[PDB]
C-alpha cells in the first residue's frame, strides 16, 4: 500500500515545468514539448 | 489552433515548391536519340556513297 501511495506521490512534484525567456536551454525545453509555443508545434 | 496549421501548410508548400524547382533545375537531362541506322557492309558500294 505504501509503495502504491508513493508511486502516486513521486510525480506529484511536477511543478518545475512552470512559467526563449531564460536561455538557450529555455527554448530547447520549449520545443522539447510541442505544445508550449507556436514555433514548437509547427516545427514538430 | 487552426491558423498555426495554416502557417505550417504555407511553409511546407514553400519547401515543396523549392524541392520541385530543384528537381527541374539540377538534372538538366537531354537524350538526343538521333536514331539513324549505322553504316552497313553494303553502304560502301551503295550508289549514295558513289563519289
Amino acid at each position: 500500500r505504501r509503495r502504491e501511495n508513493a508511486e502516486r506521490l513521486q510525480d506529484d512534484a511536477d511543478t518545475d515545468t512552470a512559467g526563449t525567456m531564460t536561455a538557450r536551454q529555455r527554448v530547447w525545453r520549449a520545443f522539447e514539448n510541442p505544445h508550449t509555443s507556436t514555433m514548437a508545434l509547427v516545427f514538430y | 489552433w487552426k491558423g498555426i496549421a495554416i502557417a505550417l501548410l504555407v511553409i511546407l508548400v514553400i519547401c515543396s515548391l523549392i524541392v520541385t524547382s530543384v528537381i527541374l533545375l539540377t538534372p538538366a537531362e537531354d537524350n538526343s536519340l538521333s536514331q539513324k541506322k549505322k553504316v552497313t557492309v553494303e553502304d560502301l558500294f551503295s550508289e549514295d556513297f558513289k563519289i
